[PDB]
């Protein structure tokens, strides 16, 4: 597959590692002093049933080991609790700083970008797949390395008391991945050759629940269930035959699980016979050397079938890795901040001799133009549907950054401060969001602190009033998409509110009566004339009968304006 | 646990599918106690003899028992993964069928308040979460409670006292400790899911909002809140990490609890034998191998509270009542049809201010009318009622001066064909999109009607066989608009109404009304409704409608 993709992939893993690099070692630390427990179990156990099977000891008599096996089980169970907690803490840091690494790279870039691809698309990166890099760190790698450090430990601890028995547990330590190699070279094909259509048959169902709207119209609601049927039918079949060969890379680990415990059983049952007399260091097989292997023989491969179940959160977390390492690899181009003031609340004097609008991906927006307007002047803009219009406005309120040069009340634009400019301007897109919780905390998003009464001044001039009492809860109805919606006649007349509220110096209409309905359009557009004048404002409506009173009118049709002037 | 009732009658059809997985379970966990049991006592039973016994003692059958059992258990291991994941995908037809068949009665009505982009996601997202009951909650459970009885039966043949206390400790932990960590996890659980929903409906609103909550200066205050929520939001999943971890730290107690038990009281004798020489590693190893029956045990809380949950989703969303019931009436399909409509009033659910108000209009057979509402306006709720996917109140449709209630489902789904505003690609051959319009028809007579209305680019290379969707080609915005009307003409009917056909391109707008009359223009009726006026002038009746009412109709 990409295998040159996938060692790349999988080595910005590492790299996102080391935010929780104490953690990930204190999980290690622990594989190792649990690997020491086990041992340490094995031989009390093994040493009490010597005594007790062979010297006929009572128990009271050997009530030393006893008291210290219960210990070792406390401590264990004690590293077993420890361990998926520190795991848990290793991989949540990761998600915290990936999650707050992917939020602040997503601010910054401005809200151009943002529109680009769809917010439930967004919050599928932000939810999901920064909540699938969890077992990969939080499990997978605590465990990846407990298999190369705890099978080690028990052939390290039985080579002492019996060499053969230490060989037939690490026969199998190069037997084993030679035969995964072994079957993964027709499992791989498989996957191969059905790779087309598991991915092009597994989309399936949601397809036909997705369109169900389109499915009933037509009469086909009784006629897909029988091809949901046999859509799932040759599902069934076609991935019983990946699972066939998947499930013995599997098998061969329960085969040599159960080989090396057959043997150590059988091994050591004859030795004690006196038929193999070839594994001890010539000081005869005492009973509890059998016993520690024996208790140990599954414990070598717990570790190693354990990783099996988490190895799936390898290529989760880099199926949802090439999702956010390209995500923070984009060139994406920034608004150039800077920090600058103005210190007059007055109407600023916009102007450009020679301007430039550059997208975050870097395509070109607005060719050259250039544009005046004094302070108090009301200037308007009308052009094609593509020429860019909203650009301008998409630009002028920092959004979009600019190579060329405009300039505000004198001060250039690049190196005026975002945060303080945007507190002398005011916004009112075409399709405007309503991102409070609800109305009341909507209106007063610019100034929340705002008293009662300049807000009920706001809602007059707005006329959001006169429908009010229509809404259940009047002014404190949530609104959204799920509870209590409004209409874009009334939506629109929310936004009106907003803008008007706080005063401001420049003021960015974006088409208000675009998508509005004939009684709401007469009442925004009163409002909204009525507060156009008192500052510099920058209309783009596309409507022009009504542009009587707009003293200077640009027209752009390609990225640039062709001819300025008054509506005379 | 009376939510997963619907939900287990699905497993019952294939009882005896499911049931071998099961008895494959228990035989290769059986296999895998008793091949350590066995050499646990076999590793001791020769120990005790010497080698002054080796020809008195029988190591024939012993190393035959470790030879069967290593077979059976690296056997029945592979077998149960094939017989479970079979029964697993054969009932996952069962679900994804029965959540389909329920969900289609009521899939625009009943779905309309969700937002079909996450619902949808979710749907699929709990219907593989309810498959996995059978493979997490059932196998592990089942399959381990009878295991438990073998050994405490199979023990009871050397001590009575020795057996019951280990299957006690046994059969009391699977019995016990799944429901007291269920009850636990609940209540993090259910606030879990809450937090999630709330971060998500946070982070959509102030992504949607970033262009405005960055001017009036809030974009830094509605980030706060949004990291706030993280913050209760990743404490939930630490509770319930802080039981996954205290379920697997108890367990290993009990398994020493057990372990212990057996070292101790079997010292003082096996049945009446005061001096077990090798029966005593013949309960200790049991004991140490008898608790990977119950290790899927652990997490088996955590399984079981998806599932129910899902559970719960999908049966309050499909046991809804369907909106609209079709009366069978066995009808004929009717010709040259024409509706009426006299104060049609509509609101949707949970709303308090009508989305339809007065509307009435009246419309002759073969009679093309355009209706132009400006944005929202109820253009396209108002072609809702006439496919009949809400029923109007305080309102009266009238088709062929009949009422449209008195049409069977399947005779009203033949008078009516309609290109929705957003058209479907099913992810099927170009052939097998464009049967949805008419069942039977011949391959000839279908690919006349892609070159007809301007569509056969899409033949070039096996285009009746190319797929569509997600997994081939997408058609273009433009032209998969064009495919609309395609599958409107295939399934003739005598009313046709359009919805938003010219909406969203430019390029071949003005091609699309020409075959709206060279083929549309016989015999037939069309409601189009678009608020782009151009070349609308050969339409009579030319309807405007704004705020859900009709205002200087033409
Ligand atoms: C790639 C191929 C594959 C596939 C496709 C699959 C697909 C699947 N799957 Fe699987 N698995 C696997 C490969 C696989 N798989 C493995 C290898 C394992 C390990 C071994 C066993 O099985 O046991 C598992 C395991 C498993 C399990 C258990 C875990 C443990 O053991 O702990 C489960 C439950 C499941 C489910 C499932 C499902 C539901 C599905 C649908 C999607 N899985
Ligand atoms: N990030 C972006 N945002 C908007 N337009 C973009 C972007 N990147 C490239 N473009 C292209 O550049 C052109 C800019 O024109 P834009 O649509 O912004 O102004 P407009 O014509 O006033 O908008 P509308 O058509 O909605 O009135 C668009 O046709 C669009 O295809
Ligand atoms: N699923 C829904 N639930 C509640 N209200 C809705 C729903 N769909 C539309 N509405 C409301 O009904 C009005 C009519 O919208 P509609 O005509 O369908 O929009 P469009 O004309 O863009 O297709 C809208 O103003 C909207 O607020
Ligand atoms: O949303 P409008 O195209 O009906
Ligand atoms: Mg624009
Ligand atoms: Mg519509």
């Amino acid at each position: 597959m990409n295998k040159s993709r996938q060692k790349e992939l999988t080595r910005w893993l590492k790299q996102q590692s080391v935010i929780s690099q104490r953690w990930l070692n204190i999980s290690r630390l622990l594989g190792f002093v649990s690997g020491i427990l086990i041992i340490a179990q094995a031989w009390f156990m093994a040493r009490i049933l010597q005594h007790m099977i062979m010297e006929n000891i009572p128990r009271e008599a050997l009530l030393l080991p006893f008291t210290l096996l219960v210990l070792t089980f406390v401590l264990r169970a004690w590293v077993v609790w420890l361990r998926e907690r520190v795991g848990y803490h290793a991989g949540q840091h990761i998600r915290f700083a990936i999650r707050r690494q992917v939020l602040d790279r997503l601010q910054q870039a401005g809200p151009a970008w943002i529109q680009g691809k769809p917010a439930g698309s967004w919050a599928t990166l932000v939810l999901e797949q920064i909540d699938d890099m969890h077992d990969y760190y939080a499990r997978y790698l605590p465990q990846m390395a407990l298999a190369v450090s705890v099978p080690l430990l028990i052939v390290v601890a039985i080579f002492p008391s019996n060499w053969a028995a230490a060989l037939i547990l690490l026969g199998t330590a190069p037997l084993i991945p030679l035969f995964m190699a072994l079957v993964g070279m027709g499992a791989a094909d498989a996957n191969r050759r059905n790779f087309l259509a598991l991915a092009r048959l597994s989309g399936h169902f949601l397809d036909r629940l997705r369109g169900m709207e389109t499915l009933r119209i037509f009469g086909r609601g009784e006629a897909e269930i029988e091809s949901i049927r046999s859509a799932s039918e040759d599902f069934r079949q076609r991935t019983m035959e990946v699972l066939r060969l998947a499930f013995l890379s599997s098998g061969i680990l329960e085969f040599f699980t159960s080989l090396s415990i057959a043997l150590v059983a059988v091994y050591f049952g004859f030795s004690y016979l006196g038929e193999l007399d070839f594994g001890h260091y010539d000081t005869g097989v005492t009973l509890a050397a059998g016993f520690l292997a024996l208790i140990l023989a599954p414990e070598f491969f717990q570790p190693l079938r354990d990783l099996g179940t988490f190895y799936h959160a390898k290529a989760q977390a880099v199926g949802a890795a090439d999702s956010l390492k390209t995500f923070m690899e984009t060139p994406l181009a920034h608004p150039q901040r800077g920090e600058a003031e103005l210190a007059s609340t007055d109407p600023v004097t916009i102007e450009a001799e020679e301007l430039f609008i550059t997208s975050p991906e870097g395509k070109t927006l607005a060719g050259p133009l250039n544009f005046t307007l004094p302070a108090g002047q009301r200037a308007v803009l009308v052009g094609r549907s593509g020429s860019g219009k909203s650009s301008l406005l998409n630009a002028l309120s920092g959004f979009l950054s600019y190579q060329g040069s405009l300039r505000i009340n004198g001060i250039e634009l690049r190196d005026l401060s975002p945060e303080s400019w945007r507190k002398h301007l005011s916004w009112v897109g075409q399709n405007p969001q309503l991102p409070a919780a609800t109305l009341r905390d909507n209106v007063l998003l610019a100034r929340p602190d705002a008293s009662e009464q300049e807000l009920q001044a706001a809602l007059d001039n707005a006329w959001v009033s006169e429908f009010l009492p229509l809404l259940p809860q009047g002014v404190d109805t949530p609104v959204g998409d799920q509870a209590a919606r409004l209409s874009v006649g009334q939506a629109q007349r929310v936004a009106v509110a907003r803008a008007l509220l706080n005063p401001c110096s420049l003021l960015l209409l974006d088409e208000p009566a675009a998508s509005l309905d004939a009684h709401s359009e007469q009442r925004v557009m009163e409002a909204l004339n009525a507060a156009s004048l008192r500052q510099t404002t920058l209309m783009v409506t596309h409507q022009l009968e009504d542009l009587a009173d707009w003293d200077v009118i640009w027209v752009m049709q390609d990225g640039r304006i062709i001819e300025q002037g008054r509506y005379a | 646990m009376r939510a997963l009732l619907p939900y287990l009658a699905l497993y019952k059809r294939h009882k005896w599918m499911l049931s071998l997985g099961i008895v494959l379970a228990i035989v290769t966990l059986l296999a895998s106690i008793g091949l350590l049991t066995l050499s646990g006592w076999f590793l001791s039973a020769s120990a005790v003899a010497g080698v002054a016994g080796l020809y008195s003692f029988n190591y024939m059958l012993p190393a035959a028992g470790v030879r069967g059992a290593a077979i059976t258990r690296t056997a029945g291991r592979y077998f149960e993964r094939l017989v479970s994941h079979d029964a697993t995908f054969r009932v996952l037809q069962h679900l994804r069928i029965y959540t389909f068949s329920k969900l289609l009665p009521l899939s625009p009505a009943g779905l309309a308040r969700y937002r079909q982009g996450e619902l949808l996601n979710r749907v699929v997202a709990d219907v593989d979460t309810l498959d996995h009951l059978y493979l997490r909650v059932i196998s592990p459970l089942v399959g381990a409670f009878v295991v438990i009885m073998v050994v405490t039966i199979g023990l009871s043949f050397l001590d009575f006292t020795l057996a019951f206390t280990l299957g006690g400790i046994m059969l009391l932990t699977l019995f016990l400790m799944p429901p007291l960590f269920y009850r636990a996890g609940k209540s993090t659980g259910q606030n879990l899911t809450h937090l999630r929903g709330q971060y998500r409906q946070q982070l959509t609103a102030w992504l949607q909002g970033q262009a405005e909550l960055t001017i009036f200066g809030a974009s830094d205050r509605y980030r706060t809140q949004l990291e706030n929520t993280e913050i209760q939001w990743l404490e939930a999943q630490r509770r319930q990490s802080e039981l996954t971890a205290l379920s697997q730290a108890i367990m290993l107690l009990i398994g020493a609890l057990a372990v212990i038990l057996m070292l101790w009281m079997a010292s003082g004798g096996v049945g009446g034998n005061a001096q077990p020489g090798a029966l005593i590693a013949l309960f200790v190893f049991c004991a140490l191998a008898a608790f990977e029956a119950l290790a899927p045990v652990t997490g088996a809380f955590q399984h079981l509270g998806q599932v129910i949950a899902s559970a719960v989703r999908i049966s309050d969303l499909t046991d809804q009542k369907p909106e609209v019931t079709f009366p069978d009436t066995q009808t004929r399909v009717a010709d040259r049809v024409s509706l009426t409509l006299r104060d049609v009033q509509f609101t949707y659910p949970e709303q308090s201010q009508q989305a339809l108000k007065g509307i009435s209009l009246q419309v002759n057979a073969g009679e093309h009318i355009a209706i132009l509402g400006r944005t929202g306006c109820g253009k396209s709720t108002l072609l809702q009622q006439l496919t009949r996917a809400w029923d109007p109140q305080q309102g009266e449709i009238l088709l062929n001066d009949s009422p449209i209630a008195s049409l069977n489902e399947a005779a009203l789904r033949q008078t009516i064909s309609v290109v929705p505003q957003r058209v479907h690609l099913f992810s099927a051959t170009l052939r097998d999109n464009l049967l949805l319009a008419s069942p039977g028809s011949s391959d000839e007579a279908l690919s006349e009607i892609l070159r007809r209305v301007g569509l056969e680019k899409l033949l070039e290379d096996a285009g009746l066989n190319s797929w569509l969707g997600e997994g081939g080609r997408q058609l273009s915005g433009g032209e998969l608009r064009r495919l609309a009307i395609a599958r409107a003409l295939l399934h003739d009917a005598p009313l046709v109404l359009l919805d938003e056909p010219t909406e969203g391109l430019d390029a071949t707008t003005e091609s699309q009304i020409l075959e709206l009359l060279a083929e549309m223009m016989r015999e037939k009726t069309v409601l189009m409704v678009t608020h782009r006026l151009r070349g609308l002038s050969r339409f009579q009746q030319i309807i405007v409608m704004d705020n859900g009412q009709i205002i200087e109709q033409g």
